[PDB]
């Protein structure tokens, strides 16, 4: 998907500011959202389509 | 995972008791389902947050071990 | 059609369970480095094995 | 089940910090409304038999064929389960009730609701006109803030159904 | 994840009959003073913070072996996760303290707190005494009717201390 | 997941041979009454949801603990769960049937349906029942002499009874 | 491995679905199929040491260098080594000619090929000129659509090396 | 921890490959000027004693307000404290230098130093401070390389509390 | 992940007390020798493809099982997966070697290894006797005076020898 | 260009910090090892035409066929292009060597090697034995330093063509 | 990403040729005088803070109508985000330094700051000001001659001047 908002460029900004490239990534793939729509088994897509 | 404290992961066997389907049977299956029992190895720099999101989730876990010693 | 994205949505979705023999390993390597790093091609070094 | 303090400690512990002003201010509103439900409950707990059967009755007249013969609703072990069914969906509207939240519902009920509707050919058109007579005569046992607080559960199974 | 409404219904629904006028009447009185436990939840809350400074330091007053070097709680990352440990016992004894059942408890962190401890090596004695001492410093809160209207409130004080309790007694 | 044609495959490169004249003779026999067996899988999948309605109609009428309450399928999402379980095995052993392989469904699945069914504390004797209607209803239907060129297809129903005592086994 | 019915079954499988008219529709004509791929791997079958001493008189007579000595073909164990190769991709011919797909192919000679022929130096292009004299012999060896078939298999084959 | 060895024989592993030539560069580098770091480790863990003393008198001196009764300044045992924290700073940024990296500086000192700090109530300009008065010592103590490592070493350290 | 530096670091703060003399000047030694330690672990990295393709040669004639059909390195694919597994591992020994400490290598390449192959049926005494050509090809290019200053490196070889070995016996 | 400065930047700002200890550590690391490498380079610049006329003449000694009508080497365009091809591999190295890093040989010549190989059917063992006369040819060209390092580049060459 | 030596090698490759006489004399030179180079980057990473703060000071002592209400630096995120901003590029700028190259900075700080501060509507002509306080700031920090070796480093002065002002100059 793409993002929804500024507040999401925001807090991603100051997440790798503050804690490095590694919990940037980790943000996105431990997220709930990955989990629910692509959990732990699918290769990633673009939904945002639908 | 540069320094000492990265390494010395875990490794956590989780069951699958019904408290998760409970509630993903009104979330809904969106992607393919699995087996009860699966067995997840994590790091020590997230197993706090990787614990605690299968416990949102609802995750019973029988028994956790040390990957390193 | 109107969108140029109808070839992205007719495809289907690629799945990987543990017990997989060997080729749809082989293909489901293919559509993560395709998606990922978007559609960029990925030399035979780099990548990882 | 997800009632609303259920629904506090959940959207709580997702996050580091505690309960805050606003998770204290709904499980306080949830503590206030709980006693007028409590009795709504019991004023429900009541008329089991009555609302049951003007309900049954309801759904016969308005479909005049499922009682002829060659349709599921003919039978004696029929009619007796659709009793068993209205009382199934009284007594989960009177957990949500007691609860002050719609978890016992949609935990007992509407989880799973679609697919065995599909699988054993009920049709949701008998269950909601039940569910409006159920509207209808606790419009006249229960007044008040009591009735709206009813009404609105009862409307959440209406909702549920369709 | 179950309250006590949802433990009520639960045994309601698994005997297949209604909620007796008992049930409801427990209810009504748990609605009653539901207001009350609020409070000691407020308490609690804003108190969280004065309660882990001063649970980590009359803790460190018992033992001393933590803080020595290679001590379960010399890295200050390994005191720093001891202390977030406190904080989030407390944040769990709190919805405890909501939902007024022993299962949002158990069913959260209880059953595998045991066996990270053990294979990790944490002593499981050092972490029911903090346990202990929080719960000591948790009631001396909430003994405080400053800026609270006074009234009989010994069940969430007895209701708290089981809480802390049966943490103590699963972790160790 | 593997095939008859693939299981004389790896056998025939374990031994490091070239297939025999006598299995590629066996598997020419199946191969011409594949023809049967596609119109016995098509059959299958054409009356899965009549033969799982039917099923679970004979299953409730035996079997009535899933219908009160504290029986597994007295909640309303569990027995929905059910029904989607039936048919899951149901397209299982239509899998198998086309196959010719019974792997194809045991390894796939029944390795942790034992114990998934173990820990559940569902009673797996009535599941192991419910593998045992199914494959009646779909016995009853796979003997429609009507709208298919009639046939030998003795060994075709052979296979389905085998195939589903089998799975119940597994789950027994 | 992967024939028609295997990829059949894990297409149908992986959307979740019961096995429905397209996958039938492939099964029946790879069932249809059967016969002349059958007849056609017995009759490569009957040619298993012929076949073999011509590949490797082909890539003798294509690559004298390798003969020399020094070189990867000389020493008659090498020899024995050239006969075995070109065996085990006959063989796997045959066996995706029974199976009716590049599966048995696949995922015994392709899967992993071009790591061990780069390990052990052995270059592609000998087993390719060796494909297309198994090419050349079944050219006259077999007779009708187990020609199209079986020389799509080594076509396959030879594509894979190359 | 995290030495230059550390990173080189990590991001090596990272790409799943062998050390080339930019890694082994990497690990000479720190090789060559392992001598002034173990120099400078040794210069100043002969003066600890003198090097704890000054930074806990250097820091009262410039915090009046941490020295009379009231606060945490005061206290025998909590001067202890102070001593035996100055004492684990510089045994850390001994560590630092001997692995000639800040490894042993991050995962002992600056990895969650801000909350452990403030859960206690300690001022970080206190430690600030005294690594200020241990770094004004060490230039004279050390001369040339030794020196420029710590002042280097002990300016990150001030840094990460900074 | 350890080299000698983090190692000794961790004993001293397990202790408590700061680093002696005698280690420190041990240390400086070892950064001394580092620089031999460089050409060691470059002369391992340099001729990698040239170690594993010998190791295999030797390997694969003394066991020609593994290479027969039904063998465990039979096709194309459990080959390459042979010659993977072998260059993997001489590049944790690399790893370790220029690390000056076995941790790297039993830190991560070690833990899970010894039992993936059990349960896939590979034979860990072919494993071990693989390492084993592989440790002697490491030596014969280790020893190589061409394009490099003559010394004394025999504690190097040593090293290399027990990394190679204990490889082996942690495999095995 | 994946060189020390550059990696030593990308690890620092990938992680969102300055520049600590071990960063400039490897980069003096870089800036002293730099001479040997640009006098390594400036030998094999100056000794440019020699090197690639003798390792295409080692091609042909070593690979007698190849030159042979009919196949790879076989008439003037190709030998001009061979010329071509090994002073590609000669620039990269001394653009490595500068550079202090394998930054342009994993660019220009070692991302999409294998790709362009198999497409053309060029034999790696050429360019592998060319490598290996430039890295004999080295040995009696530069001494000392800098002969390690351009050995070492000729070196990872080889490796990645093999 | 790029530095000196890279940028010259991709000049001459684009061109074709090995790398001239004369540039190998410029990066000799460069790498000869690169120590100078890495103190310069150290005195920017070492009083970073310094150098922030005072620039804030500065910026917010002279333009006060941005920490008034409605100015565009007035809420706790705004400043933080500040000076998030000012270490960023002081940050890049000291990467530029370090590499001899501003490319790191174009590419990562100033490929899209001047739109981004316009999509947000903070004054770039005050971010200008901000990276040309900072400057001077940093300025009076790389001329200091505590705990170095004296010398002359003119060149790397203007060098690291170029920076802030290619920074000032692609926000304005
Ligand atoms: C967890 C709560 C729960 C619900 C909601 C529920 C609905 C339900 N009703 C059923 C039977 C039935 N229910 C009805 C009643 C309907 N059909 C008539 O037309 C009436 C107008 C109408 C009554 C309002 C009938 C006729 C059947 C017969 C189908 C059968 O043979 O099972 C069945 C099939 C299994 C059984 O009960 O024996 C289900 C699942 N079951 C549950 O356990
Ligand atoms: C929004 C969250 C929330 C807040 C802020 C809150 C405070 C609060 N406490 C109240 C009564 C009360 N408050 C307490 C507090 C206790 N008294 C003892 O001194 C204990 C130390 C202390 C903690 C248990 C008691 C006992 C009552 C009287 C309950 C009753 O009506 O019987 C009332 C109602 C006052 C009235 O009826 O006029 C409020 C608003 N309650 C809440 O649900
Ligand atoms: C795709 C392959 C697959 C299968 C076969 C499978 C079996 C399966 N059925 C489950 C739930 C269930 N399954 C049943 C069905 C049984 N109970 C009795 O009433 C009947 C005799 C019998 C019907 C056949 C029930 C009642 C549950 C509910 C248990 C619960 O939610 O706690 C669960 C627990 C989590 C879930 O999947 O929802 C599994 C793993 N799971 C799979 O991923
Ligand atoms: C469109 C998907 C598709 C299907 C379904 C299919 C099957 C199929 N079944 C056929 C006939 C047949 N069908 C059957 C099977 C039936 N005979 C009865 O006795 C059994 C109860 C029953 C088994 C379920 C048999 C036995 C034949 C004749 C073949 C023979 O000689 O044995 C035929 C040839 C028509 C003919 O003989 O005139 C086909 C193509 N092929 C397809 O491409
Ligand atoms: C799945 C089936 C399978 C195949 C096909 C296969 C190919 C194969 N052939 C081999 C030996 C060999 N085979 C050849 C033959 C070649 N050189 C010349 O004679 C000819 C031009 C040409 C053959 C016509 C040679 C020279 C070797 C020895 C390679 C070496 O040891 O360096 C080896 C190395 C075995 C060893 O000695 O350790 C493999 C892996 N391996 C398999 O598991
Ligand atoms: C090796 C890792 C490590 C660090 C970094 C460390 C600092 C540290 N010092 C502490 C105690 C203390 N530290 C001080 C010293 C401060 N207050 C004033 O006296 C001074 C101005 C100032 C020193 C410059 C004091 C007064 C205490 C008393 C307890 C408290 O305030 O929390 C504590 C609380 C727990 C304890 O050790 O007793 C920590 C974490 N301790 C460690 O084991
Ligand atoms: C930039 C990466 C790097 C390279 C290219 C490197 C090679 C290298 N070898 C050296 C000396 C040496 N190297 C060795 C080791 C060798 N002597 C024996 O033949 C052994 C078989 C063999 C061990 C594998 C010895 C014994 C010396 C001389 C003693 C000394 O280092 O002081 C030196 C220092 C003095 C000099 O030769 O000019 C370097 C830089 N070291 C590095 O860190
Ligand atoms: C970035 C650096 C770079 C490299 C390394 C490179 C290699 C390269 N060599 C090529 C052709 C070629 N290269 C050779 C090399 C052979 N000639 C002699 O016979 C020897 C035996 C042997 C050399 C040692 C030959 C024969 C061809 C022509 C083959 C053909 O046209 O298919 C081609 C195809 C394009 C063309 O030249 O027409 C490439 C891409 N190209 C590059 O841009
Ligand atoms: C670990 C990171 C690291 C640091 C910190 C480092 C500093 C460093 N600065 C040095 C000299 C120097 N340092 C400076 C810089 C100072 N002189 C100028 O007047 C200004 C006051 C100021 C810079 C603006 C100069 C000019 C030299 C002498 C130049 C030369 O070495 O030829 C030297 C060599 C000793 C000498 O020749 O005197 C080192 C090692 N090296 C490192 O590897
Ligand atoms: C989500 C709820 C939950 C928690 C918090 C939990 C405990 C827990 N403590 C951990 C670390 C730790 N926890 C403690 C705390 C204990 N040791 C002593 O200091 C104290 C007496 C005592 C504090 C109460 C320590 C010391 C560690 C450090 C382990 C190490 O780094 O080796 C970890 C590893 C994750 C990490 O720190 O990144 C867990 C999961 N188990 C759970 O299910």
């Amino acid at each position: 998907r793409a993002p929804y908002d500024q507040a999401e460029i925001s807090a991603h900004l100051d997440l790798w500011n503050t804690q490095g490239y590694d919990a940037e990534i980790d943000s996105y793939v431990e997220s709930e959202e990955y989990l629910e729509n692509f959990g732990e088994d699918v290769i990633p897509y673009f939904r945002g389509f639908k | 995972a540069i320094t000492t404290q990265g390494k010395r992961i875990y490794k956590i066997t989780v069951s699958e008791a019904g408290a998760y389907a409970t509630n993903k049977h009104r979330t809904g299956y969106r992607a393919p389902i699995r087996q009860s029992n699966y067995t997840l190895t994590v790091p020590y720099d997230r197993f706090l947050p990787e614990m605690i999101r299968l416990h949102q989730s609802g995750a019973k876990i029988v028994n956790v071990t040390s990957v390193i010693s | 059609e109107r969108i140029r994205a109808l070839g992205t949505i007719e495809a289907p979705r690629v799945t990987l369970r543990a017990p997989f023999t060997d080729e749809q390993f082989q293909g489901a390597l293919y559509a993560i480095y395709r998606h990922i790093f978007g559609n960029t091609y990925v030399m035979e070094s780099e990548r990882p094995t | 089940s997800r009632t609303v303090i259920t629904e506090v400690i959940a959207t709580a512990d997702s996050q580091g910090r505690f309960l805050n002003s606003t998770e204290l201010q709904a499980a306080f509103g949830r503590f206030e409304r709980a006693v007028p439900a409590i009795e709504a409950a019991r004023a429900l707990t009541k008329n089991q038999d009555a609302l049951v059967k003007g309900a049954v009755q309801a759904v016969f007249k308005k479909f005049p064929y499922v009682t002829q013969p060659g349709e599921k609703g003919y039978g004696d072990s029929n009619q007796a389960k659709c009793a068993r069914d209205i009382g199934y969906y009284l007594r989960f509207i009177t957990y949500s009730l007691v609860a002050s939240g719609t978890g016992p519902l949609d935990d007992y009920v509407i989880a799973g609701l679609r697919e065995v509707n599909r699988a054993f050919n009920l049709n949701p058109l008998w269950y909601i006109e039940a569910l409006n007579y159920i509207k209808g005569e606790t419009g006249k046992l229960l007044s008040g803030q009591s009735k709206t607080e009813a009404l609105l559960y009862i409307d959440h199974a209406i909702n549920a159904l369709s | 994840m179950n309250d006590v409404f949802t433990r009520a219904i639960a045994q309601a629904d698994l005997k297949g009959s209604f909620l007796l006028e008992s049930d409801l009447d427990k209810l009504a009185s748990f609605a009653k003073e539901g207001v009350k436990r609020l409070d000691a939840v407020a308490a609690l809350t804003n108190n969280a913070p004065a309660i882990i400074s001063d649970a980590a330091h009359k803790l460190f007053a018992e033992q001393q072996e933590l803080i020595q070097p290679g001590g379960n709680a010399y890295p200050h990352r390994r005191m720093a996760a001891c202390l977030r440990d406190m904080e989030i016992i407390l944040r769990y004894v709190s919805y405890a303290l909501l939902a007024g059942d022993a299962s949002v408890l158990d069913d959260r962190c209880l059953n595998g707190l045991r066996e990270t401890y053990n294979a990790l090596g944490t002593p499981t004695q050092s972490v029911a005494r903090a346990v202990q001492l929080m719960k000591d410093a948790a009631m001396v809160h909430l003994k405080s009717t400053a800026n609270v209207t006074v009234g009989d409130c010994s069940s969430l004080y007895s209701e708290a201390a089981t809480y802390f309790d049966k943490a103590a007694a699963s972790i160790a």
